[PDB]
């Protein structure tokens, strides 16, 4: 075992993995834990080196600010400005030569993630043959003739990784050989909801479905790495991974003949194509239920070139059968691409290309005949390896690297949602075209004529949570998903225990308790692309949307949601007609004593004596500096959800009631605010009696 | 160690010979004197030398116009200037030599690497870069010689970088140096007369010209054929 | 019962063209038609209208004709005319017209004057005015390129990795017009240098035949300002045509200190290469200076060459003054002195010791010499010599020439002179004009009216009228010059008698050659670091459309020759003007034909044909 | 009257390329680009005439000159001297020519860390024959580290030799070397150059050439490996990490010797890890390190080894299986079975037993 001693990390924190034999650390956001994320455990008493990519001491480890790649070279124009490295939120701008024309994204912004946004920016004279391929921000490129049968190369600032093609070449079709290149950091990541766009959308095309040939067929194999590095958690967790993989792909109406191999020191076969089974995605998915980490723990190496032979076996026959050249071959590897015995994996690729004559005429290419997708496990994946594996496809992405396998499940449980039944709770599918409200689909705008205008959230086709504060006493009107049109309402529910004035004798003001309404519309609503429900608290809804048993109970549900810690929650603020996600955490642990405490500098409690007076078990807290600086709510804000991010769903855990000092000017940002500018939310699970209730005739469902 | 940490320098690789080609308009609400003035933001490159600006105006009632040059005159107090030659033959040793310009008027210790590239062979290996420390008089300049054999063709990167001690001083360069195949470029000239009329009213004249032999051929470099047609006078 | 119709002697295509219309003798208000063909077959009716001849404006109209390309284009080449017509009551004028297709003046620029091999080749088309044909040229003279161009969009030409070295052309032209203009490129293999190399001679020019030495200044600078330390190897020669002949014992090394080096070319060593003075005439001494750094890490080429071997250090031109006198008035004389290369030179005094006249030069190396003519010659013989302080006479340049005297029609001996006292000539000046008669007493008190006109760029620009009351010898008008005289202007008047004689004369006049606007970039000349952020300032005429370029001092600095100037432009109109001779003419018809002018009368009084547009060299 | 229409058709690609040439564009060339020497198919229907010029570019190998000076002979030496490092610089050069050569120029750089002993430096600055750019002196030594001598001739039928003395300045750890580069003024270009080093013949970075394709062999040697114990555990993780390719035991055949290169021939034993090479025992296995690293290796023959390496190393011999030495190369020697007995080797053979089998077994741990 070894001391956790020294192992701090500023502005941020960090939590024990493998009972303790690789640690790791957690950031905010936008911050990258430097110069590792996970150490190894040394038979020493400490832990490790802190080292770095490359190899010189570091002394004391800290977050730092995520950056975005500076462009090496942009050729036949400027862009501005040109700074050593670009922040998080920061715009970049591409303007051309003259006598050239710029195709791509003419403005850029840096994302919370390190890639910049748009696709990537260039001029071109349109005299190629083909286009000018560009330069992909991050990267360098040899060779500036675009001819007929030119090519072009692109590598890496050192330090990083290439994606993609290294090499490109101009075709007779008019498209370059290869995908467009990007680079790569050790701390840069996948979002789920990228690689499940991602993925779909190259496995696809577009309610999307599955080309297959006329009278054709599929053969999908899939190969799990089992080797020692993988780990056993990491490893039953992407078993679940190809469940849902498996169930995703057969509701594309096309039974494909499936192919099952785990691997390590040597491959196991599970299922082969030649079976007259196969198909059966109950007998697979049972096969795949089977499986087990402890199949390999004897003999635990990492000989993927072994594996591929496995499928290169499968694929093989006695003379040519009868609609070979007509079935598409599809690989889903899940490696993290260290490879340490057997040699280079790719000798089989390049094995396999020519059985199933692959890129061996000029007036075929049967590229589509073969697609490879290899998904990275999480740090500690070797890049290079897993991308020299992938396919190569024009604008598409066949490779994969996310944060952590709890991650990597969410890919693959988002995919079973786009799926459908718009009436999903907290479901938000992510389509390039951003447009704010498609992004917070359960937004309403509120506004009380006298004027007022508070926030709320959809949470059932009729019903629309908000807080009580904005009403007291046909006057009243909603607005939902960017529509101008203001929506009639039947009447409003306070709660019962409600009551702004239950103090008054005691010289405080404005008593918040039970602080939530529910406005019940004359009108159903039809849901869409720009209006939908958010889970409640204590609904099957929720229970699904977690991931749990139906045979999950309330109370699990809030130590699922509500723990003992600091929450990292996210609430809706309108700035100038636009609506941004600001990140909060909601202090309910060691810290949750001190937040309420700031309570009696809030304006009306001058005479406040015991905060347990003001601020009462309904309430959950945000904001101030403590672990980090959050964003606060304002008068507009109030009455919005204040939402749980979990495994790829919106969860709503409160409502937004008061906050101790006006940090809004309007505009906000100040732009530093007091320490003591708390915000406190009216906490859902404490009010479900009345929400149970009043909402027991609207389909969602609750428990206790 | 006093030095200034690598990751830290930021290598200068922008080289144009020429840049900032567009067009403005002058829309701006003329003065006293019938003059419009357009403040226009830009940023410079990489290049430690002097640029000049040319401007050149055409209105309807005043015709062409050529401005005189504005010249901007780029600069550090510590640099690195590397002289490349057009090109280099593949698996040859040459000499490489960067100068190291102390524009500060006082004595600096100084550390120069070179960095590790596989296209070439040189003191530089992918584990250690080869590295050399020494001192600067008060406003000199040092040549620093560096020998590489280039290994591959086409064009690659020498990045040579410099930090003075206990100080912010640094400086890096990566410029990219051509490496074409040993050997000389030959060429073959096919000519082949077009007069499809010299045969009956509807010619056609069909010329095969197959592959050209060419013996002499380095193995294993690129080939490339033009076909040019001019037309009778 | 006088008709008169003038016209530039050569119209442009395809833009404005003012031709002038005159009733002499006459005052009924008119109704004048005014037709212009093709030539020969007056096959369609390339321009026409209608236009008002009254005592308002007294009867003379100024009608704009406009001759569209797309009307009159025939791939023919030994050329075209068009035929321009005017009728109405008792009015049958009409003059066959040569035919121009460069419908104004194209200027290209590129953004270096040297590429190297697989890059592109950015250029602009800039016009005077406000359709046309860009090509390129290999150096082996093969067309590679050829496109319909839009004034304001321009596709960039992309050298080929396997492209052909050498002096590469951009041609621009309007479709069918022999005229172009020509932009030069070279394209080497070849890596900037890393400092510049700036030479200055100790003179002007070498003595063929003199004593003194000759030296040659240099100063090398690393293009971001500091001084280059090295060694200079310099070795001088003698071009003849573009022989070049070295002088092998004059090959001198040369420290180069703190930026600079001066490099000696003995006349001792001079005199033993080309002892036989008959073979250096009208020679030139060059020098192929080369400089290394003092680390041996870099090396520039240069050369200065182009010092003329001469007699004397100054030329005397009589390029500007006319080849024709008026007998009984004082002629002007303008004297033009140049250096050996062509540069105008200033404070140079001359003399006409035949008259005894002085003068000295001034900025733009002319000086105006009054001399007075006997009233009965008809040949007359100037000589002009230069008398500069510095100068033994032996040093002293000389020219002859020989003014005809203007002859009058039917020996009437009536003259007319337009003189011009102002010189160094600026846009805002105001300058007073003079118009001179002398002749028969019963002729000169018909004179009642002085017609002028203003020709600038081929184009009649401003036409006018003098009153002259009667008994005035002498009448002076002001004139005020805008800044659309530039490069220069005529000044083309005459006046007519009884209805029948026409005498004139002609005066070119030369303005101070700037932009007819402002341009001009501000900064605020502070040193940079590199990739920082810069503002300037452009400023400029209302409406005016900038292109930008940034370049590198390392070019910029090579191929000055294939820069385009402001200087360079104006060379090309003057070179374009369609009047050949600096005033005056044989007689009344010469006048008109030598300022570029054609004139057709209802006494049949014609100006001959045009062979060709160009003038005479 | 001219109206051409041509068709050109490339294996290259299935769109043949028309043309249309009259009397519009006839100045006009047409030109197209391929990069393969294959058959070439053209049509002409039409009236006129046309001339089609063919060019095909491609690099043809040169009579077996390279740099060779051509203009110059240049012979340079460096040799140690007693001085109580410090070497003694020899140049010797003569222009080939018909006559001297007018104004000729030596161009000198220094070895890492060395400067031009000042007095003796000064002392070749002297003459009304020469010149040297100015120089700065501290502790005796000339503060330059590029050196050009400019002479005014230099002979054509004897020799001009020309020497100085060089000292140690700052002390580090590769000594890069040095040049001397001789032109004149007539003779600006085909520079001749000539590298020098105390440590090296010819001056030359050590690099390993099959043909036309070189591989950097590193300045320091590869040497056996030798623990008389093997820590089983960690010398697993060795034999693990990502970039080594094979393990293999061989025996050593024969060492034949090919352009001042050594040709290891290994017979392979036993695969203890698989690598890239999918049928390995059936080959003979060529190692090739250069001569002057004959004694560090020190390799015997028919002894047994532990040998593991990188893919990298590969080299493009046809038909034969070879790979460079290099850092990222393991060699250890392996005890014979007779050896194991006597009590110098026994418990080494154990580790490598121990060994051999936790691996061709078990495999790597991770
Ligand atoms: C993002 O923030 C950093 C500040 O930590 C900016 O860093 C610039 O460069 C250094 C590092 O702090 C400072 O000397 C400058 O003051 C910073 N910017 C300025 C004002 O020049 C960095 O520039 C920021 N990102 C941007 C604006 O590109
Ligand atoms: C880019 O940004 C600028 C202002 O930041 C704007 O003027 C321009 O229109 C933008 N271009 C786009 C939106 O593509
Ligand atoms: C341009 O004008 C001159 C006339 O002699 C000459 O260089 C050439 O004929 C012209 N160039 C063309 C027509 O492209
Ligand atoms: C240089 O070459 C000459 C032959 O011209 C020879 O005598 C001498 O030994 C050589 N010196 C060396 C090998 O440095
Ligand atoms: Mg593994
Ligand atoms: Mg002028």
């Amino acid at each position: 075992s070894c001391s956790l001693e020294g192992v701090e990390i500023k502005g941020g924190s960090f939590r024990l993995l493998q009972e303790g034999q690789a640690l790791e650390y957690v950031c905010p956001s936008g911050f990258y834990p430097y110069p590792v994320q996970t150490r190894t455990c040394r038979s020493t008493g400490s832990w490790s080196t802190l080292k770095t990519q490359d190899q010189k001491t570091v002394r004391k480890a800290e977050c730092r600010a995520i950056h975005c790649p500076r462009p090496h070279d942009f050729e036949n124009g400027e862009y501005w400005p040109r700074s050593p490295y670009y922040n998080v939120s920061d715009e970049i701008s591409f303007h051309c030569y003259d006598g050239y024309t710029l195709r791509g994204s003419a403005n850029r912004t840096c994302q919370v993630n390190g890639r910049w946004s748009g696709q990537t920016a260039i001029c071109d004279n349109g005299a190629g043959y083909c286009s000018n391929p560009g330069i992909p921000i991050g990267t360098r490129k040899v060779g500036s003739q675009y001819r007929l049968e030119d090519s072009v190369t692109y590598h890496c600032s050192r330090g990083l990784t290439l994606r993609g093609s290294q090499r490109r070449t101009c075709q007779e079709g008019g498209s370059w050989s290869g995908t467009e290149p990007s680079c790569q950091d050790s701390f840069m990541y996948d979002t789920p909801q990228e690689v499940a766009e991602a993925f779909l959308s190259s496995l696809t095309e577009t309610k999307r479905k599955i080309v297959l040939d006329p009278s054709g067929s599929m053969n999908i194999y899939l190969v799990l790495d089992g080797s020692g590095s993988i780990g056993a958690s990491d490893f039953t967790g992407a078993k679940k991974c190809l469940v849902n993989l498996i169930e995703k792909v057969a509701s594309y109406g096309v039974k494909p003949r499936y192919g099952l191999v785990t691997y390590a020191t040597y491959p196991k076969i599970w299922v082969k194509v030649s079976e007259a089974d196969s198909s059966n995605a109950d007998w697979v998915t049972k096969q795949l239920n089977e499986i087990n980490y402890e199949d390999h723990k004897l003999k635990s190496g990492t000989n993927t070139k072994k594996a591929l032979q496995a499928v290169y076996s499968m694929m093989s026959w006695p003379v040519p059968p009868e609609g070979w050249n007509r079935t598409r071959h599809v690989i889903i590897l899940m490696t993290d691409g260290l490879h340490n015995m057997g040699g280079d994996p790719i000798t089989v690729i390049d094995e396999i290309r020519d059985l199933l004559y692959i890129g061996k005429d000029r007036k075929n290419p049967r590229e589509d005949y073969l697609d490879v997708y290899v998904f990275g496990v999480g740090p500690l994946v070797n890049q290079v390896n897993i991308n020299a594996l992938a396919s190569k496809k024009d604008n598409e992405q066949h490779v994969f690297k996310v944060k952590d396998m709890e991650n990597l499940e969410d890919v693959f449980y988002q995919m079973i949602d786009e799926s459908q039944s718009l009436s999903l709770c907290g479901m938000v599918w992510e389509h390039r075209k951003g447009t704010d409200y498609h992004k917070q689909p359960w937004q309403a705008k509120i506004s009380v004529i006298r004027h007022e205008s508070c926030m709320g959230a959809v949470v059932s086709e009729y019903f629309v949570l908000t807080a009580a504060h904005c009403f007291t006493v046909h006057s009243i009107k909603v607005s939902v998903g960017g529509e101008k049109r203001d929506l009639e309402i039947e009447v409003v529910l306070f709660h019962p225990n409600y009551n702004i004035n239950g103090k008054k004798e005691a010289g405080i003001p404005e008593f918040y308790d039970y602080d939530v309404a529910l406005i019940k519309l004359k009108n159903k609503l039809k849901y869409g692309q720009t209006i939908r429900p958010i889970c409640l608290p204590c609904t099957e809804g929720t229970t699904r949307a977690l991931r749990l048993p139906p045979t999950t109970t309330c109370q699990q549900q809030k130590e699922e949601l509500l723990p003992a810690q600091d929450i990292k929650a996210l609430f809706v603020s309108e700035e100038e007609k636009k609506l941004t996600r600001k990140e909060v955490y909601i202090k309910n642990g060691d810290k949750k004593g001190s937040c309420e405490r700031d309570a009696q500098y809030a304006p009306g409690y001058d005479k406040v004596k015991d905060i347990s007076e003001v601020v009462t078990p309904r309430f959950l807290c945000t904001g101030g500096v403590s672990p980090y600086a959050d964003p606060n709510t304002c008068r507009g804000d109030s009455g919005g959800p204040l939402i749980v991010h979990k495994r790829s769903r919106f969860i709503q855990v409160g409502v937004i009631s008061w906050g101790v000092v006006d940090v809004c000017k309007n505009q906000k940002r100040q732009k530093q605010v007091p320490a003591h500018a708390r915000d406190f939310h009216i906490n859902l699970f404490q009010v479900l009696p009345w929400l149970k209730e009043k909402l027991q005739d609207e389909d969602l469902g609750f428990l206790a | 160690d006093g030095f200034i940490a690598d990751s830290d320098i930021i290598s200068r690789s922008d080289f144009p010979k020429s840049w900032l080609w567009l067009t403005k308009d002058l829309t701006e609400e003329p003065n006293s004197q019938g003059i419009s003035s357009k403040t226009m933001s830009f940023y410079l490159r990489d290049s430690i030398t002097t640029w000049v600006v040319l401007a050149v105006s055409f209105t309807p009632t005043k015709g062409i116009c050529v401005a005189e040059p504005y010249e901007i005159r780029v600069m550090k107090v510590f640099f690195i200037d590397l002289q490349m030659p057009y090109s280099v033959v593949k698996n040859e040793q040459v000499e490489i030599r960067a100068i190291l310009h102390n524009y500060v008027n006082e004595d600096i210790y100084v550390r120069v690497e070179l960095l590790y590239n596989p296209a070439f062979c040189s003191a530089s290996t992918k584990g250690q870069r080869y590295r050399q420390q020494f001192p600067i008089k008060a406003l000199s300049s040092r040549a620093v010689p560096f020998v590489i054999v280039p290994l591959e063709q086409g064009l690659h990167d020498v990045e040579i970088k410099a930090s003075v001690q206990e100080a912010l001083w640094s400086d890096g360069v990566r410029k990219k140096l051509k490496v074409v195949p040993e050997g000389v470029q030959k060429s073959i000239v096919t000519i082949v007369k077009l007069d499809p009329r010299a045969k009956g009213v509807g010619g056609t004249q069909l010329e095969v010209i197959k592959a050209r032999k060419l013996d002499d051929r380095v193995p294993d470099t690129e080939i490339e054929t033009k076909i040019i047609i001019q037309g009778d006078p | 019962a006088l008709y008169t119709l003038i016209t530039p002697a050569v119209l442009r295509t395809d833009t404005e063209e003012q031709i002038l219309v005159e009733a002499h003798g006459d005052s009924t208000p008119k109704q004048l038609d005014i037709f212009v063909h093709d030539f020969p077959r007056k096959q369609k009716t390339l321009f026409q209208t209608r236009v008002d001849m009254n005592p308002a404006g007294g009867m003379l109209v100024t009608p704009t004709i406009e001759i569209p390309a797309k009307e009159v284009s025939t791939d023919s080449r030994q050329n075209q005319y068009v035929v321009v017509q005017v009728t109405g009551p008792q009015v049958r004028l009409e003059k066959v017209v040569l035919l121009s297709y460069q419908s104004s003046f194209l200027f290209i620029q590129t953004d270096k004057g040297i590429y190297t091999p697989g890059s592109p080749v950015l250029y602009r088309v800039f016009s005077m005015d406000h359709t046309v044909i860009v090509e390129f040229q290999t150096p082996e003279g093969i067309l590679v390129s050829s496109n319909s161009v839009d004034l304001n969009f321009f596709w960039p030409y992309n050298l080929p990795d396997l492209v052909s070295l050498g002096t590469w052309r951009i041609v621009a032209k309007y479709e069918h017009s022999p005229e172009n203009y020509t932009a030069y490129f070279d394209v080497r293999k070849y890596v900037l240098p890393s400092f510049e190399v700036r030479l200055q001679p100790s003179e002007k020019f070498f003595y063929i035949d003199g004593n003194e030495n000759f030296h040659v200044s240099i100063t090398a600078r690393y293009l971001y300002g500091e001084e280059v330390e090295g060694v200079a190897f310099v070795l001088f020669g003698v071009k003849i045509d573009d022989a070049k002949k070295s002088i092998p014992d004059s090959l001198t090394r040369i420290p180069i200190i703190d930026g600079d080096g001066k490099a000696t070319l003995k006349r001792d060593t001079f005199r033993s290469r080309f002892p036989n003075l008959n073979e250096l005439v009208g020679h030139t001494l060059y020098a192929s200076v080369t400089v290394m750094t003092e680390s041996g890490s870099d090396m520039v080429v240069t050369e200065q060459s182009g010092i003329h071997i001469v007699a004397s250090p100054y030329q005397i031109h009589f390029t500007k003054t006319p080849k024709y006198f008026k007998p009984g008035m004082p002629y002007e004389l303008t004297v033009y002195v140049t250096n050996p290369d062509g540069s105008p030179a200033a404070h140079v005094p001359v003399v006409s010791e035949a008259f005894h006249s002085m003068g000295t030069t001034l900025s733009d190396g002319t000086a105006k010499l009054i001399l007075n003519i006997p009233l009965n010659a008809q040949s007359l013989p100037i000589t002009v010599r230069t008398n500069h302080g510095d100068l033994p006479r032996e040093r002293q340049a000389t020219k002859s020439m020989t003014a005809i005297a203007y002859q009058t029609q039917g020996g009437s001996g009536n003259y007319l002179h337009v003189a011009i006292t102002s010189t160094e000539i600026k846009p805002g000046d105001n300058l007073p004009v003079n118009f001179n008669v002398k002749g028969n007493a019963n002729s000169l008190k018909q004179i009642k009216y002085f017609t002028y006109l203003i020709l600038n760029k081929g184009k009649i620009f401003k036409v006018g009228r003098q009153p002259r009351r009667d008994g005035q010898n002498l009448v002076t008008m002001n004139l005020h010059i805008t800044p659309d005289l530039i490069p220069s202007f005529r000044f083309v008047a005459y006046y007519q008698v009884g209805n029948n004689e026409i005498v004139a004369d002609s005066v070119w006049v030369d303005v101070k050659d700037t932009c007819m606007g402002t341009l001009v970039v501000k900064g605020d000349n502070l040193i940079q670091m590199p990739g920082a952020a810069m503002k300037i300032k452009l400023e400029g005429d209302p409406g005016a459309r900038v292109g930008l370029v940034a370049v590198d001092k390392a070019v910029y600095v090579l191929n000055d020759k294939y820069k385009i100037s402001q200087a360079k432009i104006w060379d090309t109109i003057e070179k374009s003007d369609f009047g050949c001779t600096a005033g005056s003419g044989q007689n009344n018809l010469g006048v008109f034909e030598d300022a570029g002018l054609a004139l057709t009368t209802s006494t049949n009084l014609n100006t001959k044909q045009r062979s060709a547009a160009k003038c005479p060299q | 009257d001219l109206n051409l229409d041509i068709t050109i058709e490339l294996p290259d690609r299935e769109v043949p390329i028309r043309y249309r040439i009259n009397y519009e564009n006839a100045l006009l060339a047409r030109t197209v680009e391929t990069k393969l020497n294959q058959d070439i198919t053209v049509t002409a229907s039409g009236d006129g005439k046309a001339t089609m010029t063919i060019l095909t570019f491609y690099n043809a190998q040169l009579q077996e000159k390279a740099n060779v000076c051509n203009k110059f002979h240049l012979n340079v030496s460096v040799e140690n001297i007693h001085l109580n490092g410090a070497l003694m610089l020899k140049i010797c050069t003569r222009y080939l020519g018909e006559v001297d050569s007018t104004m000729t120029i030596i161009d000198i750089s220094m070895l890492t860390g060395f400067l031009p002993d000042a007095e003796d430096l000064t002392r070749l600055s002297k003459g009304v024959d020469r010149y040297i750019s100015r120089y700065e002196v501290d502790n005796n030594m000339a503060q330059k580290v590029a050196v050009i001598i400019y002479l005014n001739k230099v002979s054509h039928s004897e020799d001009e030799c020309l020497h100085f003395k060089i000292l140690k300045h700052f002390e580090v750890g590769f000594i890069q070397p040095g040049s001397v580069k001789v032109y004149s003024y007539y003779n600006l270009d085909e520079k001749c150059t000539k590298f020098y080093h105390p440590d090296k013949g010819t001056g030359l970075l050590n690099k390993i050439c099959i043909g036309n394709v070189c591989r950097c062999a590193g300045e320091t040697c590869s040497s056996l490996n030798h623990q008389e114990r093997i820590d089983v555990p960690l010398q697993i993780e060795k034999a693990c990490e990502t970039n080594v390719d094979y393990v293999y035991k061989t025996k050593l055949l024969r060492i034949e010797e090919q352009d001042g290169n050594d040709i290891y021939v290994m017979d392979v034993l036993e695969v203890i890890k698989q690598g890239t090479d999918e049928n390995p025992r059936a080959k003979t296995h060529q190692y090739i390190s250069q001569r002057k690293c004959q004694e560090a290796l020190n390799l015997k023959v028919n002894d047994d080894y532990l040998i593991w390496g990188s893919r990298s190393d590969l080299l493009p011999t046809k038909d034969k299986i070879s790979y460079i030495i290099t850092k990222n190369t393991w060699i250890e020697r392996w005890p014979h079975e007779d050896e194991c007995q006597e009590e110098e080797f026994q418990k080494l053979c154990d580790d490598f037993a121990q060994f051999s089998y936790t691996l061709t077994e078990f495999g790597c741990p991770t």
